[PDB]
């Protein structure tokens, strides 16, 4: 797709004024919650590489993890919705402007349409 | 049992892709640290590319 | 489904945070009531399908599959409570774990609406039994089986990737609803043939077909009880699964192209039927057989007919069952004899009777003995390949006939003759061996009532 | 492009090839990169002279300091191989291997 | 892989050098000055394939 | 470079044999003088003498390997007289395997090269049949 | 005895209250996809008097 | 449940699917013609910047 | 050294980097390669020894060839063409020589051959960052120009650089071997999407240098540098050898692990231009970087090897140094697959 060209692009900004108007993710997104899991995963992980009781070592080392993921998810996925939109938008307006490479189909019913029939023996 | 299953069957697909595996590997990873050769092939491969590639 | 999947995956938590002497009964508790969750799948209807949302749905294909997968991990949990009892509570809970991630695993692949997910989680389903293979194994061979067990797979496995995402970039979808509905002809180029091989021999790998199925046998022998039974009972099935769902968009390719795969499996049938006959050892016996039914299985679905699934479905259930009962009954065999040999230990009906009894309906079973299902699923494959071709009716004969002597030679020099008299620690069969045997033959002749909930959508 | 620059360009390249040749002494291997850097400096003077870019007077000059810092640098790590060995012969490098 | 610091900043590190006729000393002209500055006029805010 | 390719794409499959051959020959030469380099820089034997030996028997192996299959291929098409099927290709490439083992002196290379060879051989005339592409130009 | 055998069967519930969550999220997943209720070619019914929704 | 319920969410399932895919082959085409093209936003690859020319006097008239 | 003087190094080679990535000018670019070249030196002899001394005049030579190459392709560059900036190259000659240039900066082969001595020679800390650092650049530079680079010469050695790693893989014992084959296979299948999709090589690099990191960090933990003093391991923190285990088979390309999510990506991206044969060729080399993970895991965890009596000492003492990130690191890279459309941020 390339959209690092895309005119009128500040170089160096994590989120457009315009992407202002999407709606922000729920704060019960599946992803964000899916990010929560990565960082209570983490938390586990290091406390079973320091030799300390893996459930119940630190309460707000795990708690400091799961928050930094779900922080770090909730704005990354703020981008992609906004990367997403961006690409739908220049398609459907590429599509738009140039109506001679997409011609609409002439529309045809299966009655009038003749598929070969392989028979099965 | 022997000849079909035990034998040649093995012998076509994982015995045969074993060998050639390890054969090359033998070939590649023997390389006696001498830069002298090293660079050689260095050259020999830019006149490859600057010959073939245009 | 998700009603389904969220109970396994607590499944770990409750497993993890259980008591050092307690993991096992929870185990076994939660997976039998996951099971009876699981029931109500079954009741399919006539039309389309029952489509959850848009990343799971369930057939009548997928219903009998789901309930056996969710059926076998207490069986599972049973078997492997014998040899794990010398080994500390985090190892236990782990290999607890592996089970319970392959189950998970499984249910996720046979809804998959969508092709990627299901070579996704059908390649995923590979770790953790690769994990029970070389971890917990007995013999110095683990090493090599795993390695062969995951090198056929993926060798066969990954040209089926590019296939699929060159077929999303020109078809445009995936899910298999609209592949089902926007199907067209593939006409006859090199190309197509090739994406014909490519989408599948990664099926055809782990059926598996005849001439690739060096892995099986080394798979089967050298893995623990738990890895077999989920071997030869659910992980062959994934193969004919993902064939009679993807033989849709080959058409009418495969009317031609059927032909190798199909002499293959003909022939292979006879040749590892008549291998059975002379072994020296039992798992591989099993192993062999399995690979004969799944041959014959894989002939159902080339020919492409409605009784030939019929047949695939009823038999893919019916060899599941039975070989994870032979299995059980070889590794209950093996526990107290410690030699894993066929002519060792002889004559042991008249020190073990019940266990004869579990013996004799199993190999009766197996031998595709009426009304049981396994011969429902044999017969519809036999007419079915008749009316393909008539000489078709030699080859099955010949099978059927070594199949029964096999069976029976399996039979009788285990259970019959004289006892050896140099083993003396041939103690009572436990309560634990027995339940698990009843648990396994009782399904099949309860399923051999209502015969319709196995055989498939084109019932 | 006139027959100057391809004389340039020739030099180059020997220089290229002896410092790939590797017959010993690696001395003579910083000798060729050092002709490979007088070369380019040469070229690098009679393009931006030739074209009046002036502000690009400052290429050399910068490329040339740059350069004879990385030879610096080499004469360095020759020296020590010299005090393990004794000698600065290629071939003495060869513990380490593929 | 390319991190527009300056065009962020405004800063002007290094773009000075870019091309012949950027403000040279003491407006000393470059030997192709009017061409590039036409070639540069003619391709501004084009993109790369329609200004080849 | 690409002109010896040329050259061979530009004969009829069916017709000149001899050229067809000549074609094949300088290929399978270039190929062999190529590898024989690579041999030489990276393994000098013991000197001058023992390294043109080595490059000379590459090279003349390489040569009969190409030389025999396009005189194999090209006369296979001529007689079968069906052109664009890859079983000439097929048999061009075992002939080539045999003599490759021959060459070797032991079957198990002269086997192993025939089979692995023919389908290589009958995969490069189904990918000129079809126009698939190697490398792939970037069209999205 | 009470908050005794809680800390050693706390984890009986885990299942089931698995299987409700499960439940729930199946529904809520459903009410995603009423794109096309009581408006099926097939199955087009005028609602009842007292009815708001053809399913839930 | 009834029928309608799940003949229902498979036709709003279906829609989806078959919106998706059309989707896919559109953004493909569009893709592939704004790379031959490149008279659209994507591929728009960077050219020398105008504002950097110096509009003076040059110590010559010839420039 | 001193440590305000390593501290000093290690900025000057991020400052070099940074100046390579965020400059458009080529001169500056080819300043930013000579400032990272001269700062790097001294982090590879930090402890000395000859093994070291031979390992950074190998370097050296590899590096100051690849930037006398670069610079001579700038310069043939400028004469065709009166422009410094960096963008389309505008000349055959020299886009090819800069693209040998940035091969030998890259260790893509056959310009591979330095790769393994290199990282043999030097110690874990100094393999680690040049084995993932040192990419940045030159990664960098091919991106930005990417729409001249020929596809030929890139994906022959691509395949080439995929080929040579996994042979060479199979063979080695040492660890340190291991990992610069690896990095060798990986390089060669990042850079087989640069004609296609930039950001596809991108992503790529960000799950291999999790990935490396992750790996390198475990192999620091347990001071294992040959196998059998990785199998030595499994006694003392078998937590460890399981974690690593997993990263091991998050390396081979298995799913559900994050090491799948680039492969499969890269090979859709190439699906979508038409290229069928190189995707399955690459997919089953990649088969052989799996097969000696596997052997390794084999080695480390799933089997017990013999251990030594002096080892019961060991058991007394803990790791008095814990690095951080390392849990971080091994989540990001066995477990981030069901995030894989985060890849549209253009990471
Ligand atoms: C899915 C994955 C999910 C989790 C991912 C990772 C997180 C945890 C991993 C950290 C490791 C900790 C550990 O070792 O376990 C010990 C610990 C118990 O032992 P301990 O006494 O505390 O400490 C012992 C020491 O840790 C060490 O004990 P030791 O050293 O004495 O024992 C030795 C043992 C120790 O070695 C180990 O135990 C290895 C640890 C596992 C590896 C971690 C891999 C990282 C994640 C990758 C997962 C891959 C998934 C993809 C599928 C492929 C599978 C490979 O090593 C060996 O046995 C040698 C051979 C190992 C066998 C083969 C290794 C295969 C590893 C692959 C694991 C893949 C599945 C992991 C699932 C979770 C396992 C903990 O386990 C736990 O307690 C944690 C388990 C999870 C806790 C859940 C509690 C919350 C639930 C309550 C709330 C309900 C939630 C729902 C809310 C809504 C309800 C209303
Ligand atoms: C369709 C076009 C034509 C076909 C093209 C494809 C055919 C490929 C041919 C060459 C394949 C290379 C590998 C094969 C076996 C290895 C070489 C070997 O030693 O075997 C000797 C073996 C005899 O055993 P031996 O010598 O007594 O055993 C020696 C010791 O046991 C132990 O042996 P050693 O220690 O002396 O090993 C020799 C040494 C040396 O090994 C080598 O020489 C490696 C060969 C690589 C070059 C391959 C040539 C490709 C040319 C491309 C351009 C073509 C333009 C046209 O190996 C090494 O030390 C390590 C080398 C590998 C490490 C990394 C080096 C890679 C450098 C770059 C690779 C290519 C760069 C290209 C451009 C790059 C630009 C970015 O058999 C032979 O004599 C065969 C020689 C050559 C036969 C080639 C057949 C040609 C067929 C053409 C038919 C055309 C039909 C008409 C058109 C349709
Ligand atoms: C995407 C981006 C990918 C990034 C590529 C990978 C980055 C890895 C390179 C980082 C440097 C390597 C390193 O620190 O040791 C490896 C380190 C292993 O720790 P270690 O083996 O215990 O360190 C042994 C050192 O040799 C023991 O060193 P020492 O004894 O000389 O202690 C001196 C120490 C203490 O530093 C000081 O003394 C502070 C004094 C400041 C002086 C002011 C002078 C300025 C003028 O300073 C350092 O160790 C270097 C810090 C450099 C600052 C970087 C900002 O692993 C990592 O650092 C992993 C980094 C995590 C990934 C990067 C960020 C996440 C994305
Ligand atoms: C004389 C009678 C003879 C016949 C007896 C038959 C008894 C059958 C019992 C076995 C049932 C099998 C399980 C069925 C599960 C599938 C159905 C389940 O998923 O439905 C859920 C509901 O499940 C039930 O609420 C809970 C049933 C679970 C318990 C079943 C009974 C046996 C449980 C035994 C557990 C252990 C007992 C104690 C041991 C100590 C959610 O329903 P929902 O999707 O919202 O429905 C939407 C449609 N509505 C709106 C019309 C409802
Ligand atoms: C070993 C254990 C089992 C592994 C799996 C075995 C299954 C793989 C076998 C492949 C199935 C068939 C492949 C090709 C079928 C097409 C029919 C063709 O073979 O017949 C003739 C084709 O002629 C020749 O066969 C050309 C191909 C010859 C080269 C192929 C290699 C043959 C031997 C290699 C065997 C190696 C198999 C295992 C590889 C590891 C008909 O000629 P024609 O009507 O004009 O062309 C028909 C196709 N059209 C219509 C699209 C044009
Ligand atoms: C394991 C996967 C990789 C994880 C990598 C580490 C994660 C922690 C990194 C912390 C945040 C990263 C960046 C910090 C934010 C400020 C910087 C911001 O301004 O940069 C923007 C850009 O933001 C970053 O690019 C996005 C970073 C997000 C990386 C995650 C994507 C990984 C996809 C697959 C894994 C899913 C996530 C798993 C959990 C993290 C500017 O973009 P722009 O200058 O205009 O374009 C330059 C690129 N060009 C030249 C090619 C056009
Ligand atoms: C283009 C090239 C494509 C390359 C395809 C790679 C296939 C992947 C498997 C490669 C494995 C090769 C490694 C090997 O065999 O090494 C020899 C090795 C020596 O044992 P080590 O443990 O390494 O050493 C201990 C004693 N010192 O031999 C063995 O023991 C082999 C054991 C495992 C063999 C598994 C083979 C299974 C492969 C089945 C067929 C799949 C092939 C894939 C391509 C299919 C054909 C298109
Ligand atoms: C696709 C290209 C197809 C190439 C066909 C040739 C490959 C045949 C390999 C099959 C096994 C060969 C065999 O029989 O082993 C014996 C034979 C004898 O061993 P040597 O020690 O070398 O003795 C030489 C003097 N007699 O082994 C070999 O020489 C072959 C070993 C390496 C073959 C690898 C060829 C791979 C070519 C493609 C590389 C890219
Ligand atoms: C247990 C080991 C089993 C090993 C299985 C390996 C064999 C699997 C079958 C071949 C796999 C590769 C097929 C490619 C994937 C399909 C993609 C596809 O269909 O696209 C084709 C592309 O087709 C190909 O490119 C095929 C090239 C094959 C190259 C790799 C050869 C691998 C070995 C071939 C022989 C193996 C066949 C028998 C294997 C039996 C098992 C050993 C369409 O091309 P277009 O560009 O769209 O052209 C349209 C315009 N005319």
């Amino acid at each position: 797709t390339m959209m690092s060209g895309r005119p009128g692009r500040v170089p160096l900004q994590f989120l457009p004024n315009e992407a202002r108007s999407l709606p922000p993710p729920k704060l019960t997104d599946p992803r964000l919650v899916y990010m929560g899991f990565l960082g209570y995963c983490s938390g586990l992980i290091d406390n079973a590489i320091r030799r300390r009781p893996v459930v119940s070592a630190g309460l707000h080392r795990q708690l400091l993890y799961v928050t930094s993921f779900v922080f770090f998810g909730y704005y990354l996925l703020k981008r992609q919705d906004y990367m997403y939109a961006l690409r739908d938008h220049d398609m459907f307006a590429y599509v738009k402007s140039h109506p001679e490479d997409f011609p609409e189909k002439d529309k045809k019913t299966y009655g009038e349409i003749l598929e070969e029939f392989h028979p099965v023996r | 049992s022997s000849l079909l299953d035990l034998i040649w069957l093995e012998t076509i697909l994982p015995k045969t892709t074993s060998f050639i595996q390890m054969k090359m590997s033998i070939m590649v990873s023997n390389q006696k640290g001498l830069i002298k050769l090293y660079f050689l092939s260095f050259l020999i491969t830019i006149m490859i590319s600057m010959t073939l590639f245009n | 489904m998700l009603k389904i999947i969220i109970p396994t995956t607590m499944l770990l938590p409750m497993t993890w945070m259980s008591k050092h002497n307690m993991i096992w009964i929870n185990a076994t508790v939660h997976s039998l009531l996951i099971s009876l969750i699981s029931l109500s799948l079954l009741n399919q209807l006539g039309e389309n399908s029952l489509n959850f949302s848009l990343t799971f749905f369930s057939d009548s294909l997928s219903a009998p599959l789901l309930v056996l997968t969710t059926w076998l991990l207490p069986l599972m949990l049973m078997a492997s409570q014998s040899h794990l009892s010398k080994e500390t509570t985090t190892r236990k809970k782990l290999y607890i774990t592996m089970l319970i991630l392959l189950q998970l695993f499984l249910i996720m692949t046979f809804t998959a609406t969508e092709l990627i997910l299901f070579y996704i989680l059908f390649e995923a389903t590979l770790v953790p039994t690769l994990i029970i293979i070389t971890r917990w194994g007995n013999q110095t061979e683990r090493l090599n089986a795993g390695l062969y067990f995951l090198f056929y797979t993926l060798a066969g496995s990954l040209p089926l990737l590019v296939a699929l995402v060159y077929i999303q970039n020109t078809t445009g979808s995936l899910n298999f609803l609209i592949i089902h509905y926007w199907s067209h002809p593939l006409s006859n180029s090199w190309s197509n043939i090739f994406m014909w091989l490519a989408c599948i021999m990664a099926f055809m790998v782990k059926m598996p077909l005849y001439g690739l199925h060096l892995w099986l046998p080394k798979a089967h022998v050298e893995a623990p009880i738990a890895g077999s039974m989920v071997l030869a009972a659910v992980l062959l099935k994934l193969g004919g699964y993902g064939m009679m769902r993807i033989t849709t968009i080959l058409n009418p390719l495969t009317n031609y192209m059927a032909y190798p795969f199909l002499m293959l499996s003909m022939w292979g049938m006879i040749m590892t039927s008549s291998i059975c006959l002379r072994q020296t050892d039992l798992k591989s016996l099993i192993a062999y057989s399995s690979v004969s039914h799944m041959a014959l299985v894989i002939v159902a679905i080339m020919i492409q007919t409605p009784w030939s699934f019929m047949g695939a479905t009823a038999l893919m259930i019916a060899h599941g069952l039975t070989s994870s009962m032979l299995f059980c009954l070889a590794n209950t065999n093996y526990e107290r004899v410690h030699s894993r040999t066929m002519i060792l230990a002889r004559g042991l009906q008249t020190l073990l009777p019940l266990m004869a009894t579990w013996w004799l309906v199993a190999s009766l079973t197996n031998l595709a003995l009426p009304p049981s299902i396994n011969l429902i699923g044999e017969l519809f494959i036999i007419t079915a390949s008749f009316s393909w071709s008539n000489i078709t009716i030699i080859l099955m004969g010949m099978n059927m006939m070594i199949t029964a002597l096999y069976s029976l030679y399996m039979l009788i020099t285990t259970q019959r003759g004289k006892y050896t008299h140099h083993i003396n620690n041939i103690k009572p069969s436990f309560t634990r061996e027995n339940a698990l045997m009843a648990l396994h033959i009782l399904p099949l002749l309860l399923l051999t009532l209502n015969p319709k909930m196995i055989l498939g959508p084109l019932y | 492009m006139p027959l100057v620059y391809m004389n340039i360009i020739m030099a180059f390249a020997i220089a290229l090839a002896g410092l790939l040749m590797y017959r010993s002494h690696l001395m003579s291997s910083l000798l060729c990169l050092e002709g490979m850097m007088l070369s380019l400096f040469i070229m690098s003077t009679l393009i931006i002279l030739n074209t009046h870019f002036t502000l690009a007077n400052m290429m050399p000059i910068i490329l040339l300091v740059f350069a004879a810092c990385e030879a610096a640098l080499g004469l360095s790590l020759l020296v020590m191989v010299s005090n393990t060995y004794g000698t600065d012969y290629v071939q003495n490098l060869n513990l380490l291997q593929c | 892989p390319f991190f527009d610091v300056q065009k962020r900043l405004g800063l002007d590190l290094d773009r000075w050098m870019t091309i012949q006729s950027a403000e040279q000393p003491h407006k000393i002209p470059g030997r192709c000055h009017a061409f590039e500055k036409e070639w540069i006029e003619c391709a501004h805010g084009i993109g790369g394939i329609r200004a080849e | 470079a690409k002109t010896l390719l040329h050259k061979y794409s530009d004969i009829p499959e069916g017709t000149e044999c001899h050229r067809k051959a000549y074609a094949s020959t300088s290929i399978g030469g270039a190929t062999g003088l190529i590898v024989s380099a690579y041999s030489i820089a990276l393994k000098p034997p013991a000197s001058f003498l023992e390294g043109v030996a080595r490059t000379g028997r590459y090279t003349f192996t390489s040569a009969a390997i190409g030389a025999i299959f396009g005189l194999t291929s090209c006369i296979s098409a001529q007689v079968r007289e069906k052109p664009d099927d890859p079983l000439n290709y097929f048999i061009g490439g075992c002939a080539g395997g045999l003599t490759l083992g021959a060459r070797t002196r032991s079957y198990g290379i002269g086997a192993a090269a025939c089979a692995y060879m023919g389908l290589t051989a009958a995969l490069v005339k189904m990918g000129q049949l079809e126009g698939w592409q190697v490398f792939a130009e970037p069209k999205v | 005895n009470v908050l005794q055998i809680v800390r050693d069967h706390w984890v009986h519930i885990l299942v089931p209250v698995g299987f409700v969550f499960g439940c729930y999220l199946d529904r809520r997943s459903d009410e995603k996809l009423t794109a096309f209720r009581n408006k099926s070619l097939l199955f087009k019914r005028e609602l009842r008097p007292n009815e708001e929704v053809t399913w839930k | 449940d009834g029928p309608e319920k799940n003949y229902e969410k498979t036709m709003a399932i279906l829609q989806i699917e078959a919106e998706k895919a059309e989707l896919r082959l559109k953004e493909l085409e569009v893709r592939r013609l704004m790379r031959a093209r490149g008279d659209g936003p994507w591929y728009q690859y960077p050219t020398i910047d105008k504002a950097l020319i110096d509009h003076s006097p040059k110590t010559t008239p010839d420039n | 050294m001193n440590p305000i003087i390593y501290t000093t190094l290690i900025m000057t080679v991020m400052s070099g980097t940074m100046l390579v990535m965020i400059s458009s000018h080529w001169l500056l670019i080819w300043i930013g390669f000579e400032m990272n070249l001269l700062a790097m030196i001294p982090v590879l002899m930090k402890n000395f020894n000859p093994r070291a001394t031979e390992a950074a005049t190998k370097y050296f030579l590899t590096q100051a060839t690849a930037s006398m190459m670069l610079m001579m392709a700038i310069i043939i560059n400028l004469l065709y063409s009166g422009q410094w900036t960096i963008t389309k190259m505008f000349n055959p000659v020299a886009m090819t020589m800069m693209t040998m240039a940035l091969a030998m900066k890259l260790g893509l082969s056959p310009f591979h051959f330095w790769v393994p001595e290199v990282t043999q020679g030097i110690s874990l800390q100094a393999g680690l960052l040049l084995l993932t650092w040192q990419k940045l650049a030159p990664l960098s530079v091919l991106c930005q120009i990417s729409q001249s680079i020929n596809p030929n010469l890139m994906l022959t050695m691509a395949m080439l650089s995929i080929l040579i790693g996994g042979w060479g893989g199979l063979n080695q014992t040492q660890l340190r071997k291991i990992m610069a084959y690896s990095s060798i296979a990986h390089m060669g299948w990042m850079t087989a999407v640069l004609p296609y999709n930039t950001t596809m090589t991108i992503l790529n690099l960000l799950i291999y240098i999790t990935m490396t990191l992750a790996m390198f960090m475990l192999l620091i933990h347990s001071s294992a540098t040959t196998t059998l003093s990785l199998s030595h391991t499994w006694n003392k923190m078998p937590v460890i050898t399981s974690l690593m285990m997993v990263t091991l088979l998050s390396m081979g390309g298995l799913p559900p692990l994050s090491g799948f999510m680039p492969k499969w990506m890269i090979i859709q991206e190439m699906t979508k231009n038409e290229s069928i044969i190189m995707p399955t060729l690459m997919a089953m080399t990649a088969l052989l970087n799996l097969y000696f993970y596997m052997r390794l895991a084999y080695s480390s965890s799933l089997t017990m090897f013999p251990s030594t009596n002096n080892m019961k000492m060991k058991w007394q003492f803990e790791h008095t140094k814990q690095m951080k990130l390392l849990p971080t690191m091994i989540v990001l890279s066995t477990l981030v697959l069901p995030m894989t459309p985060a890849l549209s941020s253009l990471n």
